[PDB]
RNA sequence: UAAGGUGAUAUGAACCGUUAUAACCGGCGAUUUCCGAAUGGGGAAACCCAGUGUGUUUCGACACACUAUCAUUAACUGAAUCCAUAGGUUAAUGAGGCGAACCGGGGGAACUGAAACAUCUAAGUACCCCGAGGAAAAGAAAUCAACCGAGAUUCCCCCAGUAGCGGCGAGCGAACGGGGAGCAGCCCAGAGCCUGAAUCAGUGUGUGUGUUAGUGGAAGCGUCUGGAAAGGCGCGCGAUACAGGGUGACAGCCCCGUACACAAAAAUGCACAUGCUGUGAGCUCGAUGAGUAGGGCGGGACACGUGGUAUCCUGUCUGAAUAUGGGGGGACCAUCCUCCAAGGCUAAAUACUCCUGACUGACCGAUAGUGAACCAGUACCGUGAGGGAAAGGCGAAAAGA
């Protein structure tokens, strides 16, 4: 069993967006941004318990940071995991 | 033409690499040299 | 807040960081999707962690 | 490395010189060799890499108390 | 601790408004102080279409260095000197001239 | 003797300077508009330069 | 310690606080991802892959802790081989890496000079390597001296560019002795006695006194010019404070300071006082460093290039006497004088500054001064080692139209 301490940090944010919405209303798919480390097992133990959903799948992937510059200033954002969670159907969120 | 430098990730890491230079004492003076001059990139590692 | 958090019990403590460790999931939620005015909530919630976790340390004699 | 187990003779560096007095960098090297000694005391043979005159050393101290010697100083046999 | 607090009534020593009496308003940290109604300056403000757009040539109190006001000395009629003293174990400010607390 | 209130008295007057007459200078004596020694510098000071 | 604040860019957003759990500063703690000696194995640094043991389990899995090598010591085990030894396993303790200079040791150039060049020089320098410390090294006479004496080592000033050495060229270059800084002597090669007594050391407790936050800290107005006064003028005042910085112009008295006087819950340095444990001093009787000194051969270090050449070190081959003895006094012998090798330890005066604080400059002031006043060892260049810039100033205030 996934402590509840870790399953409370791996889940950061939904994630906003046109593929992400036709995801929602076509898979029944929930976008999310997750803790770069969390793996596939985490992210369902962590969606069931905080979302309280039955999940189908969780597909991964990494983003990585753009280079942007801030009034002659440059710096590289951080790269984040992206989650997608298919819930069973029947399923809303 | 082909021109003299030819990249390859793998040559350049086993070259010049993090672990190259620590592989021998010369190396490791390359660091300590590198270091103390204050380079913000002591080697080709990324 | 450190003063009546050190009265309290290990298992109380423990009881006291899931709740806190709860409430910032919640506060994150609502920030990211953008139903948070109270951006200090998300600051005050992290001091509060890290004043319990001090707490449970120093109970287990660290 | 050129050794001697039992006087720490080792090799030391000098001059050539010619009959025109050119120096040229040389190294003396001790006269060693190796050596099967009878250890009465323990009833078998050791083995040292020692100097001629290291040899001479042993016949007049005996084996038994440069061995206590190599000991205290360290050196494994 | 300081000489000059929020809230105290000042006199300034120095500048265009020499003379004048006013509250401070602030202590900024870069050791300069807003009294109210003194040292005001005429900021020609953009409208921001963002939020409300009060887009005019505003008149706002612009800070003054601590060192050019002076306690006012309401009694005297003049501005004075702090200094500090403890009475009661408490640190108390009082007038240099007349040596009455603050 | 230099006294030690004299030196201490002397010490915020910019152009008032106190020595004892061991610690004389060349440099001083021509520096300053007027140089008051008491008697027991003069004497001090016969002695120094014989 | 406090009426403000949550580091800056940086504007605002949400807030915290105002007489004391706001903040800020100091002491002691806690937390401290991954890489890196990197140490569980591996590896293209910041990653990949485990084992073991404890738990926990919703049987999906989860958490935590161990697991490098080498040295030393101990225990257990254990070949050929009967004992044994090698080897093996476990435990305990320690080590490794980094660092600007200074320090000791192992190796060790060449350009160059000699108006060529080989002896010689440069120079035991540069450089490589090993080791160590706050300093290191050296050190308590087998030393000098000169028939009088001195009395370990180190450093400074002389002696002296002398005596010497030297293709007697170029060059190299002492010591004796004097003046100073500093000063300190000990122990083993062994038993008895003494008894835990000199003494230092460890660990407590005191008392002073630093350091690591802080507190108080004097005295100015009028008038003229000016955008502004701190300037001019007038009349005052403080000064153990007229160092310095700031403030709308160049201010003792506006602000921060300064002289001066105070301050510590906590940790900590140093000097004394004193418990405790270890320590053997002192006395007596002995002992008195052998493959050593010396020698032959080959080199090296001594200012000294082997020379008439002492003394020192030793790669090689040899080889005494041992206190009735031995070393040295510049070939060597005799006499005399002086010291006692072949075991070791030792503070201070000396060297240096990556770093911290304070203060100073007939030092620089943006092509100068650091390469770098500025987000510079950056941009950029190079496979890499490595090379390596340019670039400061609106205003008093953004009042930035
Ligand atoms: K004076
Ligand atoms: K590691
Ligand atoms: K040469
Ligand atoms: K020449
Ligand atoms: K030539
Ligand atoms: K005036
Ligand atoms: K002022
Ligand atoms: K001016
Ligand atoms: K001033
Ligand atoms: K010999
Ligand atoms: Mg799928
Ligand atoms: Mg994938
Ligand atoms: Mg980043
Ligand atoms: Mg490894
Ligand atoms: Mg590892
Ligand atoms: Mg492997
Ligand atoms: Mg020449
Ligand atoms: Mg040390
Ligand atoms: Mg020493
Ligand atoms: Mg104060
Ligand atoms: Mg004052
Ligand atoms: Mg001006
Ligand atoms: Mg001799
Ligand atoms: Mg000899
Ligand atoms: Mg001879
Ligand atoms: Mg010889
Ligand atoms: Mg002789
Ligand atoms: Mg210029
Ligand atoms: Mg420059």
């Amino acid at each position: 069993m996934i402590r509840e301490e870790r399953l409370l940090k791996v889940l950061r944010a939904p994630h906003v967006s046109e593929k992400a919405s036709t995801a929602m209303e076509k898979s029944n798919t929930i976008v999310l941004k997750v803790a770069k480390d969390a793996t596939k097992a985490e992210i369902k133990a962590a969606v069931q318990k905080l979302f309280e959903v039955e999940v189908e799948v969780v597909n991964t992937l990494v983003v990585k940071g753009k280079v942007k510059r801030h009034g002659q200033r440059i710096g590289r954002r951080s790269d984040w995991k992206k989650a997608y969670v298919t819930l069973k159907e029947g399923q809303n969120l | 033409m082909k021109r003299t430098f030819q990249p390859s990730v793998l040559k350049r890491n086993r070259s010049h690499g993090f672990r190259a230079r620590m592989a021998t004492k010369n190396g490791r003076q390359v660091l300590a040299r590198r270091r103390a001059k204050g380079r913000a990139r002591l080697t080709v590692s990324k | 807040k450190a003063k009546e958090l050190r009265e309290k019990s290990v298992e109380e403590l423990n009881t006291e960081l899931l709740n806190l460790l709860r409430e910032q999931f919640n506060l994150r939620m609502q920030a990211a999707s953008g139903q948070l005015q109270q951006s200090h909530l998300l600051k005050q919630v992290r001091r509060d962690v890290a004043r319990v976790k001090t707490l449970l340390n120093e109970k287990a004699g660290a | 490395s050129r050794v001697c187990q039992v006087t720490g003779k080792r090799p030391v560096t000098g001059n050539n010189r010619s009959h025109a007095l050119n120096a040229t960098k040389r190294r003396f090297l001790p006269n060693l060799h190796s050596h099967r000694f009878w250890v009465e005391s323990e009833k078998r043979f050791v083995t040292l890499r020692v100097s001629a005159k290291g040899m001479r050393v042993i016949d007049k101290k005996g084996i038994d108390t440069v061995l206590a010697e190599l000991r205290a100083r360290g050196e494994k046999y | 601790a300081a000489k000059i607090r929020r809230d105290d009534e000042v006199i300034v020593l120095t500048g265009k408004d020499k003379g004048k009496r006013g509250k401070v308003k602030n202590v900024l940290s870069s050791g300069k102080v807003i009294v109210e109604g003194i040292n005001l300056v005429k900021k020609h403000q953009k409208p921001v279409p963002a939020l409300n757009q009060p887009g005019g040539i505003v008149e706002k109190e612009a800070a003054i260095q601590v060192s050019n006001v002076a306690i006012f000395n309401a009694a005297t009629g003049k501005a004075d000197r702090v200094g500090f003293r403890f009475e009661d174990g408490k640190k108390v400010r009082f007038f240099k001239s007349n040596s009455e607390t603050i | 003797e230099l006294d030690e209130n004299l030196f201490l008295a002397a010490r915020n007057l910019h152009k008032v300077d106190v020595r004892d007459a061991t610690g004389i200078d060349p440099v001083s004596l021509i520096a300053f508009d007027k140089v008051v020694m008491t008697a027991d510098a003069v004497k001090q000071v016969e002695e120094m330069l014989a």
